[PDB]
């Protein structure tokens, strides 16, 4: 019981999600520049290590060990959903001349 | 140099980051330095730093234009330490990737990690 | 004419070649369930699009019926078909 | 010949490539069926088929349009109709 | 000392307030546990999201990647080395290693600037 | 309707029509946080037109129904369901595209400090975000409402948003389906809602960071009063009824007062009342139709008459017109108003003929169905159509639904060929 | 197409995902502290095991049961209306 | 409310007859109350999950082309009014 | 999976029979407590870890066949409702 | 012949990005080698069971509503241009 | 007789990487052997029973979820085909 509660890993909150948004002019800086920073480069930032220690030496001959074992995944339902435009509208169409009013006529008169 | 106007936000498909590119290519950088290599605390360090050397300089040479690459490389002895590497990013998944590889003989355990980040 | 009827001559197979012989070979591998549906459905399907291609064709001026020849290679995979429930019954008799 | 747009379910970019396509059609034929023809083969060939064309001066009309896929107007005394359906 | 300009600041990589970030994120987590073989990976996961979280919260135009590594503590030797190709005028890393009598959890943070 | 091509289902296409809803209300839900797709007016304003034809139908539709019996009834219970789901469409919709736009207030923002947004349909809607902080500014007026505010020392204090929505015309009340015992709205809804900030975008190096956030989905309403720079308004509130916001908005120009004395009123949400408590200074000028209150509650606000104000109606004389058959008539009605409200009825339609009131003659000498005239009389606000609840309260009996329509149909078999006079 | 003045003015927005917690290698670590009791009582858990070996391997425990699990046709299917035809008319003339 | 059930064509069935019915009865009741395709699909698949054991597939629309394997005994496809509706057991 | 109880299909129990009512009870409790199938073969692990002496290894699937080793009067697979278990010590 | 890649609108994956790209691939191969959807569909589904091994289903089409339940990793729903694609691992 | 055209993914293993090859290797010689799984994970625990320090309980299958105590340094964990085999040892 408590043993999987306890070995069951769970997301503590939910992934944030950020937007950053500039002006398209922008974009492509020539200032740009890619280089190469080597792991002796970065020895005093990356380059880290665990020395074993000699004299402590506390290394034991593990024997009992469990495996999560997965096979092939529980199978997620999936609903797909294809849909073109929104359900057409009908229309009125009825041919009819259009003329000026005859304000304007009496204008050019 | 190119303008704004015709300047592609996203990479084309064939200079996108291939994951199966990448783990071929550490897991030929793992294979060439590793096999048949007993651990060795002095030269972990050293075998580390040329297997992200290599791991990058390939990558470099992948030509995947604003493709920023980050290579980790963790190489320890097997002694039977519980070991648990994770890990969490925050980026934007449309073009940054990722991929990663390992390497175990008798004697020492190795993970090679390769991300790259497209640069805007 | 004759391009059309020697395009029918595609699925010669049906009745040039030897269902015993074929049936032999392919219970003598010891065949699973799954393989024999997967032969049942082939030639229900060849059997089914012979049947919906049993249709008229129109050659310039003559008409080509080909009801006789569709109906007969939709027997012949039928018969296909037959001879395979059949093992499988007289197998399913005996063990049972 | 100003487009005098009667009913629109559109947006105002492809109005206006209606309206340059109607007045091509215009210029190149005489005959409304053929003006009709090109504006709906012009318009598959642009927006997604199947749209339909009814050019004249003389009918009346009631037939059901797909959302912002929808036009009536009048290009000098001539009633040009467009709606997109199947 | 001369003072930096907080524009270029807000957009350049602060790598002791990454290392604070990193420290406090692993001992919210880590500081009194002893390992458990069945507690490590939500512990890793933890560690993870809070260091995307407070990293986030810097609210700075960089995309933040967090690796997190807890190994257990029997005197085998861990080695690691990182070499990486990017534009190192705004960018950044860093590197945390903290340690109990039961475990090592080295933490390794990269913001890159978008 | 197939005429017009209404771009809504009618209220006969149950399932259609539902499915019609709550697609336009996955569309008002859905998240926008990171396009400016949500900060368009019009992409709000589309639906709520669709949502006003919609409880239009749906109101007409119901007012006739206000085994036979059993079908009425719950296709009555239908109307009012679509009913509530159009409001709450159109308060989701409203809600995303506020939230949208305040989502970008570091691009919204202009140089005074004080923005002021607006749009008219029907429906006006209006925002004023006043981030200045200005200590001296007491006075608010803002055109694009035509309304004008006097406001206290807490928003001259304090970094607030202030939202006012008068919706006007045909179906934009429901407190008469929703009031407990004798109010209702007039002259409209006016609801003004207190924002608070929302988590703006930062700004570095023209990179400009945007988080998601609750109040960038959708928007909160905040009762009155104003926190004085550093309260919690929800919360905590003056316990003095705090400094009454004096609001001088334009009523429609087609409402003149018949409640006496004069009240306007707070939609009371917990008590289903409009509560005129809190709502001081009621007046109205009637040369510009105009609503003056002093408001203590900022919630649904408006002026308010009694629903047993004309009941119960003191009596009617329906005279026969359509000459010697029944083929029309004229009643005059003492409602317990002054004029006697003659309305000339006919075959089908019926049309106010005196009072000849600017006001109502829109549907003096209008040929249209009775009911319908009614519906338009009320759109004004007018207790032409009482209920059962109103009839007991008003303290009369309130005759049982058979009965009163047997006698009913009983005098309308007589109608242009007898005398009809009410009964005390 | 080229873009344009106002396109280049466009801003254009830019979304980051916070990723999920990728794990990543999990070594099947076989150690505990000895200096600690937490590896005395894996330890004694070791030996249990050994102990439990032993008692399988003393006598006939190693009978182990048959598990027959025994726990498909693809059809093609076509939904058309398939009825189009593109007719020009003129009217009247 | 009237029963627009519209007469159900069975195009291609590896079925039981009463297997058939139910299909054709489930159909019914998830166009009159969904006709949104996948909301359909999903209470006909969820209904038979729950009465014929996990898992079946369905498939609802106007235009679609698919090939699929099936358990025997386990496929239909029809029509209901307009609408496509296919179910088959797989996995 | 969650539910109340299954029926355990036992292809075959090496076993006592007071136990094997007791692998019923404790898959049964593992289904309602748990949702995973490697949640349910821990639960059921850990019970009999309790119960009967560890160590004892459990499996929880849909389709697998497997052969293993354990100790007699303590075997047993069972097809728990959608669920197969084999449940066996073996150290 | 002029390389008109329709570009696929990734609807709804549930894979890695090399095998979403071999989809796309062979979707396009099957739209240059057909044009009936369930050619398209047998198509995708044999050449995903010759390198993923059976049994994958492949839908296409335009207007349909699918709720089908796929394994994990083993599923995409996209658009290569007008043309919806749905594929995923059932059975 | 049989086998599976998907590259061996090793999830994770308790055993060296050689162990691994010859668990693959033995893993596929069962594919070609038997065509039951069944079959298949009991020739690779005969297998790695007279060779691998016995007993290496195998499972073979396509679903399933477990927690064993495997004996260290005799562990694995890979996926091939559309099986996943879990090859440990526990006697």
């Amino acid at each position: 019981e408590v043993d999987i509660e306890e070995a069951s890993v769970r997301p503590r909150r939910d992934p944030i999600r950020l937007v950053v948004q500039r002006r398209r002019r922008e974009f492509n800086q020539p200032n740009a520049k890619l280089a190469d920073k080597d792991a002796h480069e970065l020895w005093n930032s990356s380059q880290m290590e665990c020395r074993p220690f000699k004299d402590p030496n506390f290394d034991m001959r593990r024997m009992e060990q469990d495996v999560a074992v997965q096979a092939v995944a529980p199978l997620r339902d999936a609903a797909t959903q294809s849909t073109g435009t929104v359900p057409p509208r009908p229309a009125v169409t009825q041919t009819e001349p259009l003329d000026l009013p005859p304000e304007a006529k009496q204008d050019l008169v | 140099m190119a303008e704004a106007a015709d300047f592609a936000l996203e990479p084309p498909f064939a200079q996108k980051f291939k994951a199966s590119r990448v783990k071929e290519i550490i897991g030929s950088v793992l294979v060439a330095r590793l096999s048949g290599q007993q651990y060795h605390a002095d030269n972990t360090s050293s075998w580390a730093r040329e297997i992200a050397d290599e791991i990058k300089n390939k990558l470099k040479e992948e030509n995947w234009s604003r493709y920023k690459y980050v290579v980790q490389v963790f190489i320890a002895e097997q002694r039977g330490e519980g070991v648990r590497l994770a890990c969490r990013g925050f980026w934007d998944p449309n073009t940054d990737n990722y991929a990663h590889d390992t390497f175990s003989n008798e004697s020492l355990f190795c993970v090679a990690t390769a991300f790259g980040v497209y640069l805007y | 004419v004759n391009k059309y009827a020697e395009s029918w001559r595609r699925h010669q197979a049906l009745w040039k070649t030897d269902k015993n012989s074929v049936l032999d070979k392919f219970k003598a591998r010891d065949p699973s369930a799954a393989q024999f549906e997967d032969k049942l459905s082939k030639y229900a399907k060849m059997a089914t699009e012979i049947s919906a291609q049993a249709k008229d064709f129109d050659q310039d001026f003559i008409r080509v019926s080909c009801h006789a020849l569709a109906s007969s290679v939709c027997d012949e995979a039928q018969a296909w078909v037959r001879a395979i429930a059949q093992t499988m019954r007289e197998l399913d008799a005996v063990t049972e | 010949s100003k487009a005098v747009i009667k009913n629109a379910d559109m947006s105002e970019e492809m109005q206006a490539d209606a309206v340059d396509c109607a007045t091509q059609a215009l210029e190149k034929y005489n005959i409304e069926k053929d003006i009709a023809a090109y504006i709906k083969k012009e318009f598959d060939r642009k927006h997604n088929p199947t749209w339909h064309c009814i050019v004249g001066r003389n009918f009346g009309s009631y037939v059901t349009h797909e959302t912002k896929h929808f036009i009536y107007f009048y290009l000098g005394q001539v009633a040009i109709l467009l709606f997109k359906s199947g | 000392m001369e003072g930096v300009d907080p524009a270029v600041e807000e957009a350049a990589f602060v790598a002791d307030d990454v290392s604070n970030i990193i420290k406090e994120s692993i001992d919210a987590v880590l500081q009194n546990q002893q390992y458990s073989e069945a507690k490590v990976s939500q512990w890793t996961s933890s560690c993870l999201e809070h260091c995307i979280k407070r990293l986030t919260a810097l609210n700075k135009p960089f995309k933040y990647v967090v690796t997190c590594i807890i190994m257990q503590k029997n005197g085998a030797g861990l080695h690691t080395a990182a070499s990486c190709w990017w534009d190192s005028t705004t960018d950044g890393s860093r590197t945390v290693r903290w340690e109990n009598k039961s475990m090592y959890c080295i933490c390794t943070v990269f913001g890159l600037a978008i | 309707r197939f005429l017009r091509c209404v771009d809504v289902p009618h209220p006969r296409q149950r399932v259609p029509l539902a499915e019609f809803l709550r697609r336009m209300h996955e569309a008002a839900t859905k998240d926008v946080t990171g396009s400016p797709d949500g900060r368009d007016l019009r992409a709000a304003f589309l639906a709520v037109e669709a949502c006003r034809t919609v409880i239009l139908e749906a109101r007409q539709e119901l007012l006739a129904a206000r085994a036979g019996g059993a079908a009425v009834a719950e296709w009555a219970e239908a109307l009012e369901s679509d009913l509530r789901t159009l409001y709450g469409i159109v308060n989701a919709r409203i809600d995303r595209l506020t939230a949208a736009v305040l989502h970008h207030c570091d691009e919204y923002a202009n140089d005074k400090n004080e923005i002021q947004l607006g749009h008219v349909a029907a429906f006006k809607w209006g925002v004023w975000v006043n981030t200045a902080k200005n200590p001296r500014l007491k006075a608010v007026e803002m055109p694009q409402l035509g309304v004008t505010l006097e406001i206290p020392k807490q928003i001259a204090l304090a970094n607030i948003a202030l939202r006012v929505q008068q919706r006007s015309g045909p179906g934009v009340d429901e407190y008469f389906s929703r009031c407990a015992n004798a109010w209702m709205a007039v002259g409209g809804l006016l609801a003004v809602d207190l924002l608070a900030m929302p988590p703006g975008a930062k700004k570095v190096r023209g990179w400009t960071l945007r988080q998601v956030t609750p109040l960038a989905l959708n928007v909160q309403r905040v009762p009155y009063p104003i926190p004085p720079a550093g309260a919690d308004p929800a919360t905590w509130a003056s316990e003095e009824e705090p400094p009454p916001l004096g609001v001088t908005a334009p009523l429609p120009p087609d409402v003149v007062l018949l409640e006496d004395p004069l009240q306007v009123a707070w939609w009371d949400e917990a008590h289903s009342i409009w509560n005129t408590d809190g709502i001081s200074d009621v007046a109205f000028d009637g040369a510009s139709k105009t609503f003056s209150f002093h408001t203590t509650h900022l919630a649904p606000l408006a002026l308010v008459m009694r629903r047993t104000r004309l009941l119960p109606y003191a009596g009617w004389a329906v005279r026969p017109t359509g000459g010697r058959n029944g083929n029309g008539a004229a009643i005059s009605l003492d409602v317990g108003l002054d004029a006697p409200v003659v309305i000339e009825v006919s075959k089908g339609a019926a049309w106010l003929s005196s009072p000849a009131w600017p006001q109502l003659a829109s549907l003096i000498g209008q040929p249209m169905p009775p009911l319908d005239l009614l519906q338009a009389l009320s759109d004004r606000g007018l207790h032409l159509l009482p209920e059962d609840r109103d009839a007991e309260a008003a303290g009369v009996t309130a005759k049982a639904r058979d009965t009163e329509e047997a006698m009913c149909r009983d005098l309308a078999l007589l109608g242009g060929v007898f005398l009809m006079a009410s009964s005390r | 197409p080229l873009l344009t003045e106002k396109d280049l003015e466009r801003s254009v927005y830019l979304t980051l995902h916070e990723t999920e917690t990728i794990f990543i290698w999990q070594a099947t670590g076989v150690t505990v502290a000895m200096d600690t009791e937490e590896a005395k009582l894996v330890e004694e858990a070791n030996r249990r095991y050994a102990n439990l070996l032993h008692t399988k391997h003393a006598t006939d425990k190693y009978v182990d049961a048959e598990a027959q699990t025994l726990v498909a046709s693809s059809q093609s299917m076509m939904v058309r209306p398939s009825a189009y035809h593109g007719q020009s008319m003129a009217f009247g003339a």
